[PDB]
């Protein structure tokens, strides 16, 4: 039978049928002006002309089944240039007519937005979307044999290929900035291309606000889908240009170009990262939004598949990229609303905690994307310190410490300072300040806390975690600061030892956490224990239980009122190891700071003996109930003082 | 020394490799980066069959410290393939199949050579002392945390245990 | 060599076919000298 067919010439006979079809005509002829002009046209225009490109939608799917059904049949290989500049005609202006009714379902959408109708479901919108769906995955279906048939082909090779996937993506992205640039009255409203588009947001002194407001409520499954589609042609070009300021490569299946001039092509049409990065963060909005409804689009776990593929896009291509000048693009196009969305999207993950699989292959994209932005030196420190900022934790802020620092936050804030010690200590640059001015908030903090007599909820302050890390902080520290940072600690300590009388009434569980950081810093002064290394490696620097040295005894009451075996919050844990339980050898650095000028060692010795007795008077009454936490926090605090009572010398 | 650098591979060639022994073998790859490279004529085979054994063997089974000593021994390798010299104590064919090997699942070597290589060693000079061959812990825990903390290793842009272990080796 | 060059992203089926003829070309010619060997005729007189 196929003998017969190609016997006859009728592919030349069947894909001229195909191309001169009554319906795509003016897709075809769109496309072709969009590619002289250089520009993009999409024409769903108002919601009165939506409505007039829709209603003719049964057409245009039997068009596409039938031409998806004729590309189907043996009538390719004979790829001469003039067959190939047919048949990508065909495919692209089939791709250009699912991204026109894409476009349409979406203004469509957006316009049933902007009017609060409560009428039921009726068949013919559920018939129009299903139409809609058909016909974008029939193009993609189009568009995708299209590809294989010239790349396997022997007589179209790798060159064409590339200009093929080049178009395509083109297409793609032009497509992806003007659904997502949709408004959702203003311009929609005052509206009854992409050059106009860029040339009014220039123009504009101030940028679009598409900040925290409902204006992004267009996208959907076919955004979706396109994303998709998109980011495989994205990754597919980028790992081609993996392995002097020269023209855009042409737009033409026969042109001739480095993959660096196709790359340059596509940032000249569109800003990419930007639109990237709205493109994942809407996804992340999305999905989150539908989560929280729910206790296709009737599922979140799509779009934060999105977002999760977008990020690990933005990963591997872009920010362990080996190239001069995507590195350059990448350095020069980061912004600090960039940076705010950033932010938004750690404390959203870390206040949501842990919800499913797709959640924890999400956590790891966003973990993986933080620190290798944060490792490979392209963001400047502006932009760094104003990634803190938004986080909350800058080392500069005035309020008081943040005593409990969520995982993720905790993870990137840490890397950020290590990072900066590190350059610090290896170039020779004495003691960053942020260090010492996170030191000293962190201890004005706690002072505060301790004379206010406060005991903090348990997800309110000092997590082992943040603890740690401010402890490997100080190791890093020189003589100077250290001695510093213990004469401030000794003034600490005597200072608010004098109101007792008030003390004797107050549950001591800040000042348990001082006397344990105190006794640290009398244990290990001068050098720093492997086994602080080892956890600051696991529970930080390690992608996505924590490991610490907990106090046995106190733990043990606080699981067994506990009861129901999960313990999922420590809140009673000591720093250093157990196996100093043997009679426990004072640093001689330490008394030798001690045994000396800027500390008065009689009234520090008298304080910790007054100190004694911190929490008498709690049990004294109201026949008020004397809880776990409360019962903890005396024999934690009297363990630690009598510890710490036993090592100082009289 | 060198000497207490080159026990491990010693000791392991009478029987597999400890899993004990590795690290420390990565360190002494790291820390001797910059000598391996540029040396005269006399000490060369010892290196070169040094290398081989080190090679071998890491082949027969931290990833970033595994990876920078694969760097550095297929370095090695490749400008020995460009100049070699006539007192290699390993010729090119060895070279070109330790590369594959590194790059692949350690099929390549046999004992045969590396009998031989042994004996090399034993009968080579010693780089800091002319006598032939015939704490600690903190530091390399130091080492390997700030190795973490500069660079991010992958781990899953790649992608039942041995399988991805290899594949991610293999990538590295 | 041969399907290395088929699969490239860079090289395309026009150098795939001059491969092609190419390893032709030699194998032909190579074939057309060993089936054109004398048995002893021109072995002799070619000493």
């Amino acid at each position: 039978n196929v003998a017969s067919l190609q016997e006859l010439g009728g592919s030349e006979k069947l894909l001229r049928v195909c191309l001169n079809l009554p319906y795509f005509l003016r897709y075809i002829n769109r496309f072709q002006d969009a590619v002289l002009a250089n520009s993009f046209f999409i024409m769903p225009a108002t919601v009165a002309d939506a409505t007039a490109v829709r209603n003719g939608f049964h057409s245009l799917v039997i068009d596409v089944t039938m031409a998806l059904d004729t590309l189907s049949l043996p009538v390719l290989e004979p790829l001469n240039p003039s067959r190939l500049q047919d048949v990508t005609v065909l495919s692209l202006s089939c791709l250009y007519a699912g991204v026109s009714v894409a476009t349409c379902m979406a203004i469509l959408h957006v316009g049933s937005a902007q009017q609060v109708r409560t009428g039921s479901t009726s068949s013919k919108e559920d018939d129009y979307e299903s139409d809609a769906a058909t016909i974008v995955q029939k193009c993609l279906e189009i568009y995708d044999m299209i590809g294989q048939a010239i790349s396997s082909s022997r007589r179209a090779g790798g060159e064409h290929y590339q200009n093929f996937q080049l178009l395509g993506a083109w297409c793609l992205l032009n497509s992806l900035f003007l659904i997502l640039n949709l408004s959702p009255t203003a311009l929609a409203d005052k509206g009854k291309r992409v050059r106009d588009i860029l040339s009014r947001t220039k123009e504009g002194v101030g940028s679009p606000k598409l900040g925290p407001g409902k204006g992004h409520q267009g996208f959907g499954v076919l955004s979706v889908i396109l994303a998709n589609h998109a980011i495989k042609l994205l990754t597919s070009l980028f790992q081609d240009l993996q392995v002097t300021d020269g023209p855009p490569a042409a737009l033409s299946i026969m042109a001739q170009s480095t993959s660096i001039q196709r790359i340059q092509r596509l940032i000249d049409s569109v800003p990419l990262m930007n639109l990237l990065l709205t493109l994942l963060s809407t996804s992340y909005r999305k999905a989150c939004v539908l989560q929280r409804q729910r206790k296709s689009r009737k599922d979140p776990e799509l779009f934060l598949g999105l977002a999760s593929n977008i990020l690990n896009f933005i990963t591997s291509s872009m920010l362990n990229s080996r190239n001069n000048f995507i590195r350059n693009y990448l350095s020069v196009s980061l912004s600090e609303h960039h940076m705010a969305t950033l932010a938004s999207i750690i404390k959203e993950v870390d206040k949501d905690g842990l919800k499913g699989s797709s959640d924890e292959e999400f956590a790891a994209a966003l973990y993986h994307f933080n620190h290798s932005l944060v490792t490979s030196d392209l963001q400047s420190p502006n932009l760094q310190n104003t990634l803190l900022q938004q986080l909350g934790v800058a080392p500069f802020s005035e309020g008081p410490w943040p005593l409990y620092i969520h995982p993720q936050s905790l993870s990137v804030l840490s890397r950020l300072l290590l990072i900066w010690q590190h350059k610090a200590s290896a170039q020779g640059d004495p003691d960053v300040p942020e260090c010492l001015k996170v030191w000293d908030r962190f201890l004005s903090t706690m002072k505060q806390n301790a004379l206010q007599g406060v005991v903090p909820s348990e997800t309110e302050d000092l997590n082992v975690e943040h603890l740690q890390m401010l402890l490997l902080i100080f190791h890093n520290f020189t003589e100077t600061g250290r001695r510093a940072i213990l004469s401030l600690f000794v003034q600490i300590i005597q200072e608010l030892s004098v109101n007792m009388d008030a003390q004797m009434r107050f549950v001591p569980l800040i000042l348990a956490r001082l006397l344990l950081i105190f006794d640290y810093l009398l244990h290990q002064y001068s050098k720093a224990p492997v086994y602080l290394f080892e956890q600051v490696q696991h529970n930080l620097l390690s992608p996505p239980t924590p490991l610490y040295h907990g106090f046995k005894e106190v733990e043990e009451n606080w699981s067994k009122h506990f009861s129901s075996d999960a313990v999922p919050h420590p809140r009673f844990y000591c720093v250093l190891s157990p196996e100093a339980s043997e009679d426990n050898r004072l640093d001689s650095v330490a008394c030798d700071v001690l045994f000396s000028k800027l500390v008065k060692y009689d009234e520090l010795y008298a304080a910790l003996t007054a100190l004694l007795a911190a929490g008498s008077q709690l049990d004294t009454k109201e026949n008020k109930n004397v809880t776990a936490l409360e019962a903890c926090a005396l024999q934690y605090y009297f363990l630690i003082l009598w510890r710490i009572l036993g090592i100082l010398p009289p | 020394g060198w000497e207490v650098a080159v026990r491990p591979l010693l000791s392991a060639s009478y029987s597999a490799f400890e899993m004990k022994e590795l690290p420390q073998l990565v360190a002494s790859v790291i820390e001797s980066e910059s000598e391996i490279l540029h040396h005269e004529k006399q000490y060369e085979p010892f290196y070169s069959s040094f290398v081989a054994l080190s090679t071998h063997y890491i082949t027969t089974v931290q990833l970033q410290s595994v990876a920078a000593a694969c760097k550095v021994l297929i370095e090695f390798s490749l400008l020995r393939l460009e100049n070699p010299d006539e007192a290699c104590a390993v010729s090119q064919k060895h070279l070109i199949l330790l590369i594959k090997g590194l790059c692949t699942g350690c099929s390549r070597l046999d004992r045969t050579e590396i009998i031989t290589f042994t004996a090399m060693m034993k009968s080579a000079k010693l780089p800091q002392t002319v006598k032939t061959l015939s704490e600690l812990r903190q530091k390399e825990v130091q080492m390997n945390f700030l190795n973490q903390l500069t660079s991010v290793f992958n781990p899953r842009t790649v992608a039942a245990s041995a399988i991805k272990t290899k594949n991610v080796f293999i990538a590295q």
